[PDB]
């Protein structure tokens, strides 16, 4: 396995799914019966619509927006009322990667934090996020569509199954992508819930350098088959997105 | 659309 330095780190990449990159997701408008109230906040961009944003600004690509897309809400979302449609205008979009910084301290303009939050919002879109205190989305099959269709990526974007692979095919995979500066979109599911996350490095003795999405928290590195951030979990025990592993590879420019 |  060749070494790799982060490669999110080393542009001072570090998104999250709260402010101020979530200030154009949907509003939540009702309670849900049991819960406390999140009425009149954004949404979570959800992890999905994070880790590939993490990448979309690795490459500060594209400059323009290809195609619009629209999804309706699922009708059991209790966030919302019913019928809810969603609709980018991405084919309109002109992106400014100047103004979509690599991180956000706070004390960016008004200007690049709603910058960034037009990125995660059209992205979420385009991944049919299902909105919430935490959104969620299928996932690899969505974005590997939406960087190709919607965002102009090359055709050389797809969704691999780790069930499709020996596990070196698959890790040589992951390594071929690193050696071309190329951040892999990752996701898997287990006993703390499903979470998408970006592969961005290699230590040479098959650990993998891992952004979270959640800012820093946890970032580090990782076994594939021991995805197992400490930031989850309650009562004390283990847990990682450690089954039904997808990766999005081939992820650059057209 | 568990993937959060």
């Amino acid at each position: 396995q060749p070494v790799v330095k982060s490669l999110l780190n080393s542009k001072g990449i570090h998104y999250n799914q709260g402010n101020p990159y979530n200030l154009l997701t949907p509003v939540i408008e009702k309670v849900k019966p049991g819960e406390q109230s999140f009425v009149g906040q954004h949404a979570a961009t959800g992890c999905v619509a994070t880790a590939t944003a993490q990448i979309m600004k690795y490459h500060n690509y594209p400059n323009k927006g290809l195609k619009d897309y629209t999804y309706t809400l699922s009708s059991n979302n209790p966030y919302f009322n019913h019928p809810k449609n969603l609709f980018a205008a991405i084919s309109t979009r002109q992106y400014n990667w100047n103004n979509i910084l690599p991180t956000y301290s706070g004390r960016e303009s008004n200007v690049q934090k709603m910058a960034i939050s037009e990125l995660m919002a059209d992205v979420g879109i385009s991944v049919d996020m299902d909105y919430g205190p935490s959104s969620g989305s299928a996932g690899s099959s969505r974005v590997q569509r939406a960087l190709k269709e919607n965002f102009g990526y090359n055709q050389s974007v797809h969704q691999i199954n780790r069930s499709d692979f020996s596990k070196q095919d698959w890790e040589a995979q992951i390594d071929k992508e690193l050696s071309q500066n190329q951040p892999v979109y990752y996701q898997g599911v287990g006993k703390v819930g499903g979470h998408a996350f970006v592969i961005d490095g290699a230590d040479g003795r098959n650990f993998y350098h891992v952004n979270w999405g959640w800012g820093g928290v946890s970032d580090g590195f990782f076994r594939l088959d021991a995805l197992n951030p400490s930031a989850l979990g309650t009562g004390g025990g283990a847990g990682g997105f450690n089954g039904y592993q997808s990766a999005v590879v081939g992820i650059k420019p057209l | 659309a568990e993937i959060x």
